[PDB]
RNA sequence: CCUCCGCAUAAGCCUGCGUCAGAUCACUGACAAUUAACAGCCCAAUAUCUACAAUCAACCAACAAGUCAUUAUUACCCUCACUGUCAACCCAACAGGCAUGCUCAUAAGGAAAGGUUAAAAAAAGUAAAAGGAAACAUCACCUCUAGCAUCACCAGUAUUAGAGGC
RNA sequence: GCUACCUAAGAACAGAUUUAUAGGUAGAGGCGACAAACCUA
RNA sequence: GCUAAACCUAGCCCCAAACCCACUCCACCUUACUACCAAACCUUAGCCAAACCAUUUACAUAAAGUAUAGGCGAUA
């Protein structure tokens, strides 16, 4: 059996228990022409473009703000493509998944035939952000290599059944966004793209006031914990031999009326209980506060360019191994 | 006990459509064939038993171009799907019937006979009295009802005034109207007669399970 | 504010919740339509307390503190849904005057018995109601034997009863 | 042996009640199981 | 081959469990997608007043007397509701009275009633 | 013999009583009770209405009494439309001349090796395993997804070798590109609307291909019409049509002016797609959509001879197999079938590799077979093409 | 809102509003550990999730923002003196979780 | 020391070795459970396209002749409702079966010896000198009937359809 | 609803194969590689 | 001695008279116990009894079990 962690989550106060789930280190803040393209691809999709079909909010980022989000991605690889030699040798996959294996968790099943017997608690991450950028070089560690912190991460207070999730059966797919045969070992960046259900409209419409932000900062942790175990598994490491070099991970979440960035050095690639006792490594995941880059709609063009998203993702984009 | 009949459409179309076997079984739900149905999965087309159908605003002979034969589980013949105007139909192809070939139907019936193709179809007062015919109608526009297995040939024995009288492929006399339009020569897939299955797989495969002169005829 | 989901902590222990006699009707009556919702809301309120206590009293598995005081909270709410019923009733009698309150019939059914039917709110027409005109409400001649058994079972129970009934009667007058 | 073997849907379907009050034989059925008072009225 | 029991949600396979439920009243529609849409229109609508300063307890202290039962007789309450007026307007078209000829117009009519419980 | 029998058909209607037909009364039928019955008489009810006005069930009006209903319908020619005589019934209607071979004025970009990428046939294994094989979750994906994303990777590939020179930095590629015209050509009206992918466009448009001379010469050019076969057939008849032009871009879009199309069918089935003659043909007339509709965005109606010709290039990829063209098109007398008309240039079955094999044997090797980067060289030319 | 017929609703029709709803709820202390920013009841067989929140809001006001239903069939093995099956009472619970901590 | 099972969904049953107490190789009453993204539950009209199989699909190689595609025009704005989720489970004798996805003995799971003694007759296995048995269907073929259409034959036309023989 | 035969529409590996699900053929019957076999001890 | 026995009285029995049953709110012909979109009448048959079997045969009191009819054989 195993336990379903939906990247786009809906549950309240759901950064904590997702991140017992991930044990990781939840800590703030972070590790030209490009305004007028970004607002270019914006009046493309919003106005420069004649929808046949009527714009129905049934499809409201569903036919507009991912390929928004993908126009501005893409024109920013072309552009910086001066700048970082490294995108060269990348590749922009586009709506694709990639799946992990998360091993932590151990308790009797309750009640029935299989009664006191421990049971591998496994559970199976598998999720896409809109769009990944995949580098051939792996990225350089942003703490160091084991970098002890002063805070520990909030541990669960009771079993994984009290707060929203289910556990089927599917079949253990552990994958990097492609096979191991693939040469892109490594990633260069993420791009997400937050799904309807959640909206912030619909988070106002809902009592939740502040955990748009738990949203944000689960969906990365979880996207950041998915390309650090697919860095893992393709460096062959294994729960069986634990991996010492730092999992380096970047990605950007948005949803469209807000940007974020968020960051990753993970440590255990082995999580689970029989290593949990030899464990004094912690992994740690970085992010900021989200904020909003597009502001409003005119008829025309739009107005008020937050220069800090895109100047964040030019940083976010330009950093290379050595 | 409340099957609906498997021939649902009623618009010509180019395409086969999925149909629902009766399997000798029927509407009473018990078999009234023995032996029937159940071969393998094959679907059902259009099958055109006018052979010079006047297309919209149009009128007299047409000429048009085939793609291809291809065994067609719906006849035992070749197939002739062939595009003409804007209108495609499939005929039974003839004897000598080929792709790329050009074929006109006419229903001009002329002075004296007329020297058609091998696989053109025109009316009983514009053919000869002797000749090699098949897909025979019973009247003027009711389609191409007799003369239509593979292999199988007709020739018309007689021409009266307004009249031809044929023998069927059972060397039956039958007398028509000469305002019935027919295709001149065989059809095609000929020796289909002379062939072995080999082993009961084949004839299991056709759609079955195991088992349990004349006078002259007139039209006109 | 979750702290009226649980009754007045003050009063917990206590073995008894001292607590008053069900409005009476006539006397509810006299109250104003406002003060009527005012008096339902505040019944929802006791009547939850009554529910949420009793509820954790099986949890506790012990007796409880103040037993009738649901099944009173329940009575005095009803007495004043029995005004509420008055009022509309008062209020359909003078406007109109029909006299079930949701419009109906009687007919009779494929059972063949006579019944009364309710008809339903819906949008489409009975002239093509795709639903409705599926309900057969005919009976041919089918249906005798079974009615008039029916008929039968009847009478059979009301003689018996009544023959329970007089012989009941000639040993109890035995009896003096 | 293993005749028994039921299913739900064709439960319904071969021993329901719009099925069994199809025909007005089957409402001879229902009226017949009515004047002999059972509960399982139909299946 | 088991029957004595009521027909709630647990029956038979997936759809035959998907189509009837509990006592509930829809709320929403079925669009494409299998996506339903729920409209503020055809939801349940709780709006209870506030309830402060309302001197009326829930419960009725016993110190009180009783009364008699007095049914509210349509005859009694038209007669205490429609006296006044008819008494003035005799001493002056039953429209100034308020006779309703259709409530077609009213948001709570009676025949068929539009109000809940 | 009419198709279709009577038994699915509706049900024939029982015959109405003379009850009904009495002269003076009318009789007391089912209208007062609420039973289709046999008891009484049938209840007759007239044509009632639904007054409520409700997405769910609004019918649409007449179409007869539509507000845009032409008695000249529409030859259209939509993403579905397959041609009756495949590239010859594309020249038919388009009014174009083809040439056998690609045009040299691009074509001359790729003689020198300088515009090449550094182990280009490498990188284009690379893009192959990330297609045919490293594409999603499965073991071995079907072309239906890849041969897009295949589309994709190059694209992208072609994007990420503009760090040679900005000059193609000046472009875009948008989706979600539909387009819509309209051509008057011999007697025929006709409405070309395309969605497509891999709208490719920039600031300034391509200069022209060939010579005036080829466009004087272009008079010589004969369309070789079919016969029977009329060449407005394969189309869709659109007896509803409306009037426009449609750029496929609202106002206000910088770099608007097409350069080139990439088209494939991602059909599960070799059935469900269109044929490989088909589908060139296909990119043919799409392409001549696109330059007519380019046409009636920079000059409108204007059936002459345009003063600067409208070039724009497609290719349609099979998965590994490629076919590219270009056309040029300088003239809009399209009633008038002689003079100077429009002229492509192609290269075809510029196939990536001749399979892909994605597990051994007992032996061959695994992955792409048959590579020929020869005609990725041609294609990554094509991307920089008019630049 | 229990034991009666809503009125018909149209396209645009008025917001059915309510007089004194009678769906009366319970909550009780949970059975297993549980988190803490959820409370759960024991809701009568009618109202909806958004009907949950709805009362809430207009008894205490409370911050909903998730709901939850899961029908508890009652059990069948239990009998009585003249050996029936006699299920007992079926039940479908409901969990709000509540807001701002 | 066993495990050709086991784990899941499917169906199907209906709370059925969960908890606190009774005493019935040593079941009864009360209390608590299963909080969905998976799966159902759907899809605003009228017309109009829909020949180019699949087998790693590029070849060869065919037959049993192919298991899946919209488009045109009009009308249309509001969002997360309801219901399945447990378990040692289901049909039968008082021997067996159960569709489908993964692990081919394994991470999961399971206990054939109640205790003794060491009889024959039986059952199962091991070992033994020396010898080594002291009719129906059917392809192929033949015959016969039937010159033709809207519910089977058949959406077919005597190289066809049906019936007999070997 | 087992089984016999058929239809619809899926599945496994090499056919006169088996099978998850719905549906159809009612005894004066259907079905039947015809066993004078089956169709709920 | 135990198992056991035994106990009246539940209510049924026939009649007399008399004409009865069908709306707490709700839902209830689709998979009955779920709030919602475009069709009906067509003669009962048969044994039994004829010592087997066939036409024939049932499904207030009084005339009178006489007049009518029977493989003129059984009876009605
Ligand atoms: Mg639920
Ligand atoms: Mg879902
Ligand atoms: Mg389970
Ligand atoms: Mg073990
Ligand atoms: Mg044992
Ligand atoms: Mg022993
Ligand atoms: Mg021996
Ligand atoms: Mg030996
Ligand atoms: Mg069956
Ligand atoms: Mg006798």
């Amino acid at each position: 059996m195993k336990y379903m962690v939906y990247p786009q989550t809906f549950a309240l106060n759901a950064d904590r228990w997702y991140q017992y789930f991930t044990k990781t280190v939840f800590l703030s803040g972070l590790p030209a022409a490009l305004r007028a393209v970004a607002c270019d691809c914006l009046l493309q999709e919003h106005f420069y473009l004649r929808r046949r079909r009527r714009v129905h909010r049934y499809e409201e980022s569903e036919v507009i703000s991912l390929p928004f989000l993908d126009q501005l991605v893409s024109t920013l690889v072309g552009l910086l493509s001066p700048h970082n030699p490294a995108l060269a040798a990348a590749a922009l996959d586009y709506r694709c998944p990639v799946h992990f294996y998360w091993v932590r968790g151990e308790e009797i099943i309750p009640r029935g035939h299989r009664r006191g017997r421990i049971d591998d608690l496994r559970y199976q991450i598998d999720d896409k952000p809109n769009n990944q950028i995949r580098i051939s070089k792996q990225l350089a560690e942003f703490v160091p290599l084991d970098y002890s912190v002063p805070i520990e991460i909030p541990t669960i207070k009771c079993k994984p059944d009290k707060l929203p999730l289910f556990k089927r059966q599917y079949e253990n797919h552990i994958f990097v966004g492609s096979k191991t045969a693939d040469p892109c070992c490594y990633g260069h960046t993420q791009f997400h793209l937050l799904p309807d259900k959640l909206r912030r409209e619909r988070l106002l419409r809902q009592n939740c006031a502040d955990q748009i932000e738990v949203v944000f900062r689960a969906n990365a942790i979880a996207s950041l914990f998915a390309w650090t175990g697919a860095q893992a598994m393709y460096q062959g490491f294994w729960s069986e031999a634990d991996v010492t070099r730092p999992f380096v991970s970047q990605a950007v979440i948005t949803d469209g009326k807000y940007f974020s960035f968020f960051c990753y050095q993970l440590n255990t690639l082995a999580l689970t209980t029989q290593a949990d006792q030899n464990n004094p490594r912690k992994n740690i995941c970085w992010g900021t506060q989200s904020k909003p880059l597009y502001e409003t709609i005119e008829d025309n063009d739009v107005k008020g360019f937050n220069d800090d998203v895109l100047l964040q993702i030019v940083h976010f984009l330009l950093n290379r191994p050595k | 006990a409340n099957f609906v009949s498997w021939k649902s459409r009623t618009k010509y179309t180019i395409t086969p459509v999925k149909m629902r076997k009766s399997g000798g079984r029927d509407h009473t739900g018990r078999i009234r064939v023995h032996g029937i149905g159940g071969g393998h999965k094959q679907r059902y087309r259009m099958i055109d038993f006018l052979r010079f159908r006047p297309e919209e605003t149009k009128s007299g002979p047409f000429e048009e171009k085939v793609i291809q034969v291809r065994y067609d589980p719906c006849r035992s013949a070749d197939i002739a799907l062939v595009a003409g105007g804007s209108r495609k139909r499939w005929i039974i192809a003839t004897e000598n019937m080929q792709a790329g070939d050009t074929i006109l139907n006419s229903n001009h019936i002329g002075r004296m006979a007329v020297a058609a193709r091998e696989g053109d179809a025109h009316p009983l007062g514009a053919l000869p009295v002797g000749t090699l015919i098949n897909n025979v109608e019973s009247e003027p526009g009711r389609g191409a009802q007799y003369i239509r297995a593979a292999g199988t040939c007709g020739v018309l024995l007689r021409k009266v005034n307004g009249t031809a009288i044929i023998q069927l492929p059972s060397k039956r006399q039958m007398q028509v109207l000469e305002t019935c339009v027919a295709t001149v020569g065989r059809v095609s897939n000929v020796d289909h007669n002379k062939r072995v299955i080999g082993k009961a797989g084949r004839n299991r495969w056709l759609g079955k399970r195991p088992n349990s002169l004349p006078p002259m005829k007139s039209y006109v | 504010g979750l702290e009226e989901f649980f009754d007045d902590p003050k009063n917990w222990g206590q073995e008894k919740v001292k607590s008053g006699a069900a409005w009476t009707c006539q006397q509810l009556r006299n109250k104003s339509n406002e003060d009527l919702h005012k008096l339902w809301y505040v019944l929802l309120k006791e009547r939850n307390m009554l529910l949420t206590l009793e509820q954790e009293a099986k949890r506790q598995r012990l007796p409880m503190p103040s037993p009738e005081r649901l099944d009173k909270v329940v009575d005095s709410m009803d007495a004043l849904d029995k005004v509420v019923q008055e009022r509309e009733d008062a209020l359909r009698l003078l406007q109109t005057g029909q006299e079930r309150a949701r419009p109906g019939a009687w007919r009779r059914d494929i059972f063949g018995r006579i019944i009364w039917h309710k008809f339903k709110q819906w949008v489409i027409p009975w002239h093509l109601n795709k639903r409705y005109n599926r309900k057969r409400f005919f009976a041919l001649p089918y249906v005798d034997h079974f009615l008039r058994l029916e008929r039968e079972k009847r009478a059979r129970i009301k003689a018996r009863k009544e023959n329970l009934e007089r012989k009941k009667a000639k040993i109890l007058l035995k009896k003096f | 042996g293993n005749e028994y073997q039921p299913s739900n849907i064709k439960r319904k379907n071969k021993h329901g009640w719009v099925r069994r009050l199809s025909t007005p034989a089957g409402v001879q059925v229902i009226l017949r199981r009515m004047l002999k008072g059972r509960k399982s009225l139909s299946h | 081959a088991d029957r004595m029991s009521k027909w709630t949600s647990k029956r038979g396979p997936r759809s035959f469990r998907g189509r009837k439920g509990r006592g509930a009243k829809g709320i929403g529609f079925l669009t494409s997608g299998w996506r339903f849409v729920q409209i503020k229109e055809m939801v349940p609508e709780f709006v209870v007043p506030d309830l402060t300063g309302f001197k009326l307890k829930p419960y009725v202290s016993y110190l009180a007397p009783e009364s008699e039962e007095t049914p509210l007789t349509a005859a009694q309450l038209f007669s205490e509701a429609v006296a006044p007026a008819i008494e003035k307007d005799f001493k002056d078209n039953l429209e100034k009275y308020g006779f309703e000829p259709t409530q077609e117009g009213k948001l709570f009519q009676l025949y068929p009633r539009n109000f809940l419980r | 013999y009419e198709w279709g029998v009577r038994s699915t058909r509706k049900s024939e209607p029982p015959p109405l009583d003379r009850v009904y037909e009495i002269p003076g009364l009318e009789p007391i039928t089912f209208a007062g009770k609420m039973h289709f019955v046999p008891w009484l008489a049938r209840p007759i009810f007239p044509p009632w209405d639904r007054g409520y006005k409700d997405p769910r069930f609004y019918r649409s009006p007449p179409l007869h009494e539509h507000p845009l209903y032409k008695d000249q319908a529409c030859y259209i020619f939509h993403h579905r439309c397959r041609l009756l005589e495949g590239v010859k019934q594309a020249l038919w209607l388009t009014k174009t001349k083809l040439i056998e071979g690609l045009p040299e004025k691009v074509l001359s970009l790729v003689d020198d090796p300088r515009n090449h990428i550094e182990n280009q046939d490498e990188c284009v294994l690379n893009v192959i395993s990330h297609a045919r094989l490293w594409q999603t979750t499965e073991e071995i994906p079907k072309r239906e997804t890849y041969c897009p994303v295949i589309v994709d990777n190059l694209i992208q590939l072609c994007k990420s070798q503009i760090l040679k020179h900005p000059s193609l930095a000046r472009r875009i590629c948008v989706q979600n590109s539909t387009f819509s015209a309209t051509w008057n050509r011999e007697s025929l009206l006709l409405q070309v609307r395309g969605s497509g992918g891999a709208r490719l466009s920039t600031k300034d448009p391509l200069p022209t291909i060939a010579s005036r001379e080829e466009i004087e010469a272009t008079k010589n050019h004969v369309l070789e019409t079919f016969y029977p076969i009329s060449p407005i057939i394969d189309l869709h008849e659109c007896n509803i049509y409306d009037v426009k032009n449609d750029t496929g871009f609202q106002e206000g879009y910088p770099y608007p002016y097409p350069h080139t199309l990439y088209l494939l069918d991602k059909a599960n089935l070799r059935p469900h797609r269109l044929q490989p003659d088909q589908l060139r043909a296909k990119m043919i007339l799409f392409a001549f959509g696109s330059a007519l509709a380019q046409a009636r965005l920079l000059y409108g109606n204007d059936a002459k001879v345009l003063e600067q010709p409208v070039v724009v290039q497609s290719v349609g990829t099979d998965g590994r197999v490629f076919h590219f063209l270009v056309f040029q098109l300088n003239t809009t007398d399209l009633d008038c079938n002689e003079g100077v008309k429009n002229l492509a240039w192609v290269d075809s079955d510029q196939l990536l590799y001749q399979h892909f094999w994605c597990l051994p044997v007992i032996v061959e090797p695994v992955g792409p077979v048959g590579f020929k980067p020869e005609t990725f060289r041609k294609f990554l030319a094509l991307y920089l093409h008019g630049a | 809102a229990r034991n009666v017929v809503y009125p018909l609703y149209r396209l645009g029709g008025p917001q059915l509003r309510v007089f004194r709803t009678n769906f009366f709820i319970q909550l009780v202390r949970p059975g297993v550990a549980q988190p803490e920013d959820t409370v759960q009841f024991r809701i009568p067989m009618e109202m909806t999730r958004v009907d949950l929140r709805n009362y809430l809001e207009g008894i205490y006001n409370v911050p909903v923002a998730a709901v939850r239903t899961r029908v508890q069939h009652g059990s069948n093995k239990r009998r009585d003196h003249r050996n029936v099956r006699i299920k007992k009472p079926d039940y479908k619970v409901a969990y709000v979780q509540l807001a701002h901590g």
